[PDB]
């Protein structure tokens, strides 16, 4: 009936309301009077999300929501939390702070994001090291808080498998600006493809230090994931031939066909309400009072998100509101330092790629 | 010459506490027999 | 035909907290001493040719 | 300015052929034979003076290629000796002997040997996997 | 359900710390998602650290742990796990609840099986009193049914229902906030004396409009207040764990006797201090019990192996025959039971069935110089079983006997088996029977 889109400023406005005249005239025609209501900002901040969450709250309670930002800031769908349980309201996100997945979701949580599925992320990156067969390691993480989680999902899956994998050992870098005992924990590195979970500013900290280090060469390999990509619209110096990373970034799609594609996948849940109900928990009036209770009686979208099927192409969501058939663009720099398209795993969750091995190219 | 015949035909009669080097003993010994070394040296 | 490929003993599928693999193979060093093993050896093994 | 290390392993065994054979120092321009550890004998002055001055001398045989392949995958250090007092161990009054003298009294940290793993022994010492089937065997003409 | 979520989080934006004062929601102490969020007082997973002094001051072995399935039940049963396989003790039994279980009577019955009877406790306050009206409706509370609880189960009704004599807690200053005030003050302004001689402070943002871009004195506010030391604090010194959560809070063991707490244990942080007023351990004596007690009942299950097992029918009154060897002995038999169709995805009926051979020899003999009991039974699967995929295609699990054992149906296999280095990294073999190996049926080929 109504969905609310944010967005970092980009693509325009009554662009995105001829998407939704668009979508609309696609296909399932809705006996929903479905209302979309979108902006463009550029704010990390929460009086804008208090004024407006809680207009638009005011306005109709509004039903759905998309936003896809031009953003980097991780917490902020984190911050999503005090939305999914203080107005019980469906959140996607897709570009932006709200695409950076570290919110565990919650119970309480309404997540479904676009963003880089984590447990999707290993299996990926693994994959990544079998079909390439470069079965020797080196793992270099930090110890931002998630990493081990991704410390152990390196373990359990390395040793789930009866590939056996080379293994060097996670070094993780306790602190930034130690310079010293760094470059001790990354002399440690003794083989060739180099793993690295970190951010931006330690990953230019890092390549500063191995391009001291030797470690830099170009028979070594670099797969550094979206941590440290991000926007491929930003690409900073220091950052060479060779460097790969999994992210769900429109090279292969649009702002407007993810839009139609996240609107199906709402007006498919509202049709799984229509057929298990017949009529919606609505959204929350204000803000600034309490009524009743939080008692969600009439069972919003948890069990409706299950199953969403769209155009051949599965958009249904797991049950920690992963995606079952993600899209994960796979993209390579090279020597030029372009972020362009190499794989997908569109297709049962298997590589797509251009059978090129060397992309270490004298950056 | 090798006239002087032990017992049989191989017909064998008679059929420090605390180390955590138990393990590791026992363990590599299972790889050693697992890869049949002691046979090289026999 | 051919020799006794992995070399290895016949042992008891015991837990690593039970508390009873002591006296056990203390019975076990006793059988290998005083030929219970032979006893199994004649009383179960050592009967048939061809 | 301590680093304190505890990885040296006194290993104290009989002269058990061909498990252990004992050379004497080869004169090859150094003290070093192709498959040899030094091994400290206790050699005794007289009968009166009874002193073991400690001669090192080449070493080979199965343990010690066993010891070999433990440095290789255990990766410690070990102490070559000889035994002098009994050979494996004696109930003088309990007061044990050779090898098991040398473990209960812990001259002998560790001891490996061509060790019958007896249950009277096992009684008294720890014992690893067999690593060598042996038994009772009657030998003839 | 109030507990203080949506101001840390909204200060949790920009990665400001923020200290909570009094709270033991080890929710909060997650720190992969709260993020800068640490705490003068500990909560209950810092608490199962004490429960291992406990360990090395009464000397067990054999542990009951019980958890509700929470993030802090689960970050407990981490914390606890590490504490355990760094000192190689062994807990039996993890049995796993939700906040609401009232059916607890099933994984009660499995709580009946065991030497142990040491109960730790972490879960919610009716769930606890429920459960002390259940196993004490078992029976199950006698001396040696020591209930190692949690204080969350030292309010409400957990309370009301709990029997005498039980193991409880108490950190001391956890509720007298006027001294937590003093200490917190006297922390946070030399943790800004500390803030103002470092460089680069950046200007604090004003507005939470227009200010896209996160704290870098975050991390360095981090770095003040890991490694800044308060020793002159009200509750001790104010000095904390890598959770930010302080070190040596002076902790207390209490007693409800009469249902009325009594002072034994005393903690700096670490240091044993048993008050005289005695443990009356929570059913009989003062003595200290025993998890340990044997059955003499040792559950086997036999692999279809001649001569080792001959598997042969019983007669038509499910016994064993009167037989006899070559040499006119009658075999030691052993009623069996087994299924008919000894094959998967088959209809399988557990018969008596005689068995045959070394094995019963063996442990007729341990019988009589161990005095044991045996509890004999055969394979469903025929086989040893090794690791295997389940579906998923990662999922490495020991099947057949070395699955028997690992899921607790199974309790011995006395069978020939050949020692396994992998399978001795799970399942330990004592000292084996016959030093042997793999030998080839090859076919006799007839003459000319």
């Amino acid at each position: 009936l109504n969905i609310a889109v944010m967005l970092g400023h980009s693509h325009d406005v009554t662009e995105r309301e001829l998407r939704t005249l668009w979508g609309p005239e696609q296909a399932a025609g809705l006996p929903l009077d479905v209302n979309v209501v979108a902006l463009l900002m550029n704010r990390t901040d929460p009086k804008s999300l208090i004024t407006h969450v809680c207009d638009l709250m005011s306005g109709a309670r509004i039903h759905g929501l998309v936003f896809g930002d031009d953003t980097d800031q991780e917490a902020v769908a984190q911050m999503l939390d005090f939305i999914s349980s203080h107005t019980f309201v469906p959140i996607l996100g897709i570009h932006g702070g709200a695409s950076m997945i570290m919110a565990d979701k919650d119970p309480t949580s309404t997540f479904f994001q676009f963003g880089a599925s984590i447990q999707q992320q290993a299996t990926v990156m693994l994959k990544i090291m079998q079909d390439y067969d470069w079965h020797v390691f080196s793992l270099v993480t930090t110890i931002f808080p998630g990493y081990r989680e991704f410390i152990s999902f390196v373990k359990t899956t390395v040793d789930n498998s009866f590939v056996g994998w080379d293994m060097q050992n996670v070094i993780t870098l306790d602190t930034s600006f130690e310079d010293a005992k760094t470059q001790v924990q990354l002399k440690k590195i003794h083989s060739s493809v180099i793993l690295l979970y970190c951010s931006k500013d330690e990953a230019v900290l890092i390549l500063s230090e191995a391009r001291s280090l030797g470690l830099t060469g170009y028979d070594f390999f670099w797969i550094v994931p979206s941590l440290v990509s991000g926007n491929t619209e930003l690409i900073p110096k220091e950052f060479p031939s060779g460097l790969i990373s999994v992210s769900y970034d429109d090279w292969d799609y649009s702002l407007e066909a993810r839009v139609r594609d996240g609107i199906g996948i709402l007006t498919t849940a509202a049709s799984s309400m229509l057929e298990k109900f017949s009529y919606i928990p609505e959204a929350k009036a204000s803000c600034y009072g309490q009524m009743e209770r939080p008692e969600v009686p009439m069972h919003t979208l948890h069990p409706f998100m299950v199953n969403v099927t769209w155009d051949g192409k599965d958009l249904s969501f797991t049950e920690e509101g992963y995606q079952v058939h993600p899209r994960l663009v796979v993209i390579v720099l090279n020597k030029d330092r372009e972020w362009e398209k190499v794989g997908k795993w569109e297709n049962h969750t298997l590589s797509l790629r251009h059978a090129v091995w060397p992309r270490y190219k004298s950056f | 010459g090798c006239k002087l015949v032990t017992i049989g035909s191989g017909y064998i009669f008679a059929t420090q506490k605390g180390s955590p080097w138990k393990r590791q003993i026992d363990l590599a010994l299972l790889q050693f027999v697992g890869d049949g070394e002691m046979e090289e040296l026999e | 035909t051919g020799e006794l490929f992995f070399r290895s003993g016949f042992g008891i599928g015991m837990r690593k907290d039970s508390p009873w693999k002591q006296n056990v193979s203390l019975s076990i060093l006793k059988s290998h001493e005083n030929g219970f093993m032979e006893d199994l050896d004649k009383t179960w093994v050592r009967y048939q040719e061809c | 300015s301590d680093e304190p290390d505890d990885n040296h392993l006194s290993i104290v065994t009989l002269e058990e052929a061909p498990f252990v054979i004992v050379e004497d120092i080869d004169p090859l321009t150094e003290t070093c034979v192709r498959n040899t550890v030094p091994c400290r004998k206790f050699v005794k002055i007289n009968n009166s003076t009874n002193e073991g001055m400690n001669v090192k001398k080449c070493c080979k045989g199965f343990c010690i290629d066993i010891l070999k392949k433990l440095s290789r995958t255990v990766k410690f250090t070990y102490d070559l000796y000889l035994v002098t007092n009994g050979k494996h161990g004696k109930k003088v009054n309990n007061v044990w002997n050779g090898m098991i003298g040398e473990v209960v009294y812990q001259r002998a940290v560790m001891a490996v040997g061509s060790l019958t793993i007896n249950e009277e022994r096992s009684e008294v010492v720890d014992f690893s996997v067999p690593f060598v089937e042996t038994g009772i065997s009657v030998m003839v003409s | 359900h109030f507990t203080p979520t949506p101001v840390s989080y909204t200060a949790g934006f920009y990665r400001i710390p923020v200290l909570g004062l009094t709270t033991r929601m080890s929710i909060y102490s997650d720190k992969s998602i709260h993020l800068s969020f640490l705490r003068t007082v500990p909560p209950y997973s810092h608490q199962s650290s004490v429960w291992f002094e406990m360990m090395r001051v009464y000397s067990w072995n054999h542990i009951i742990l019980l958890v509700s399935d929470d993030h802090e039940g689960r970050a407990a049963q981490k914390r606890l796990e590490t504490l355990l396989e760094e000192r190689e003790s062994k807990a039996e039994k993890v049995l796993q609840f939700d906040p609401g279980t009232k059916n607890v009577t099933a994984l009660l019955m499995e709580a009946k099986e065991l030497e142990a009877r040491v109960i730790i406790l972490s879960a919610s306050e009716d769930d606890a009193a429920t459960v002390y009206r259940a196993a004490a409706m078992l029976n199950m509370t006698g001396s040696g049914y020591v209930w190692l609880v949690g204080e969350r189960e030292i309010s409400g009704n957990a309370l009301r229902y709990a029997p005498d004599g039980i193991l409880g807690l108490q950190l001391i200053n956890g509720k007298n906030e006027s001294a937590h005030i003093s200490d917190a003050v006297g922390v946070v302004a030399q943790a800004v004396h500390e803030l103002l001689e470092k460089e680069n402070i950046t200007d604090p943002p004003r507005g939470c409009v227009g200010n896209t871009n996160i704290w870098k004195t975050g991390p360095l506010f981090k770095r003040v207040l890991m490694s800044s030391k308060y020793a002159d604090g009200v509750t001790g010194r104010v000095e904390f764990n890598e959770d930010g959560d302080r070190k040596f809070a002076n902790y207390s063991i209490m007693n409800l006797q009469n249902r009325k707490l009594v002072q034994v244990g005393i903690y700096n942080g670490t240091h044993v201090i048993p008050n005289d007023r005695k443990i009356i351990w929570p059913g009989g004596e003062t003595e200290k019990p025993r998890g340990y007690q044997m059955s003499t009942r040792l559950k086997i299950v036999t692999i279809h192996q001649e001569p080792f097992v001959y598997v042969k029918p019983t007669l038509s009154d499910g016994t064993c025959k009167e037989e006899f060897t070559v040499n006119g002995d009658p075999v030691k038999k052993v009623i069996c039971t087994g299924p008919n169709d000894t094959s998967p995805g088959s209809p399988r009926h557990t018969v008596p069935q005689c068995c045959y051979g070394f094995c019963i020899d063996l442990l007729i003999k341990l019988a009589r110089t161990m005095n044991f009991t045996y509890e004999v039974h055969l394979v469903a699967d025929g086989k040893f079983g090794t690791q295997e995929r389940v579906n998923n295609s990662n999922k490495k699990e020991w099947n057949g006997m070395m699955g028997e054992l690992l899921s607790g149906q199974a309790d011995m296999i006395v069978a020939p088996l050949t020692i396994n280095n992998e399978r001795a990294q799970y399942i330990e073999f004592s000292k084996p029977f016959k030093y042997q190996g793999l030998t080839i049926l090859v076919k006799k080929e007839i003459p000319r």
